[PDB]
DNA sequence: CCGAGCAGCATCATTACTTGTGAGCGGATAAC
DNA sequence: GTTATCCGCTCACAATGCCACACGCGCTGCTCGG
């Protein structure tokens, strides 16, 4: 009853989706899937409509690594280590690496439930910078952001109308800098 | 007898061979991973690199 | 005299020797020394005397 | 679509005859 | 065994000054960008 534990080997500054790829091609290979369960490369879609980048966004969790559920055996470690693009097993000391623990496995996927589960758009606004306003109803005028809201996504913004400074409720489709 | 000269020839084609081992490294992974017949024999190489 | 001071006796043991010699850090097995050792040599793809 | 910018890369084995000297360190070698 | 002794090996550290002239000095699949 071999328990295939899950690993972590570092990939490179951009190539991280292919070397997932390659992986997966090298175990139907050696057609060692028993040994090797699942490649992880967890990701992020932070959602804008506008600004530049439009409708979607795509982060990761963390760069340059990858996570295996591989089990630990000298064949598997050269099948990972004779693939294009990779450094060594991330962990202990090389040719013994170091299994990451399973609450980590449970807190990262715990993490991947929460961003799959809502499009959290990032580059978040905080209660009490200064902004200005691209929208035609105040085109380049300039207030600060009293609350920040992101189900009604509406932006409680003070900005100078009739003299007293009043609240604003235009959305994050006008916001300038910040 | 045991220096031996080496012309603009030899060592021209040596620069080739070392250019042409790299690009023959990516295009057996390319070869390896891609569709096997799916393509032309024109594009597997990437000549850039030499 | 050599091979009073020789370490090991075996030739799997030579070329894990070998192996760890040329590379340290990095495990020692019998098809690893054994691909590094006769690539090292017998190979004329990475080498060719001339 | 496709051109222009761009972000972090050993890009496998990338090897590499000395240059001459000094200092230090891990380990053989011997005294108590 | 201890205890220090010394030794083989490793690694750092130095390489005339000027000049003059010449040549050259990110990239590459991600990022962005409309």
């Amino acid at each position: 009853a071999p328990k295939k534990r899950w690993y972590v080997v570092q990939a490179f500054s951009g190539f991280e989706g292919r070397v997932a790829t390659s992986l997966r091609e090298h175990i139907k290979l050696h057609n060692m899937e028993d040994l090797f369960g699942e490649v992880m490369v967890p990701t992020e879609e932070v959602v804008e409509i506008r600004g530049g980048q439009r409708r979607k966004s795509e982060r990761k969790f963390f760069p340059g690594y990858v996570l295996v559920q591989m089990v630990m055996n000298d064949a598997s470690w050269h099948l990972v280590r004779s693939v294009p693009r990779v450094m060594g097993f991330i962990g202990g000391t090389s040719d013994r690496p170091a299994p990451i623990s399973d609450k980590e496995v449970d807190a990262i996927m715990n993490r991947l439930q929460q961003v799959g589960d809502k499009p959290r758009p990032k580059t978040l606004f905080e209660p009490g910078e200064m902004v200005r306003v691209n929208d035609g109803p105040f085109a380049d005028f300039n207030g600060v952001v009293e609350e920040v809201d992101y189900e009604k996504s509406r932006l409680k913004v003070s900005v100078s109308i009739f003299g007293r400074a009043t609240p604003v409720e235009l959305d994050f489709s006008q916001v300038e800098k910040a | 007898g045991n220096r031996r000269i080496r012309s603009v020839g030899e060592m021209a084609e040596n620069q080739f061979r070392v250019g042409l081992v790299r690009v023959e490294r990516a295009v057996k992974e390319r070869l390896s991973l891609g569709d096997l017949d799916t393509l032309m024999p024109q594009d597997m190489i990437n000549a850039k690199p030499i | 005299e050599t091979l009073r001071v020789d370490p090991t006796n075996d030739r799997l043991s030579a070329l894990v020797e070998i192996y760890r010699m040329m590379r340290p850090g990095e495990p020692p097995t019998r098809e690893a020394a054994e691909s590094l050792f006769e690539n090292l040599f017998f190979s004329e793809d990475r080498y060719d005397l001339s």
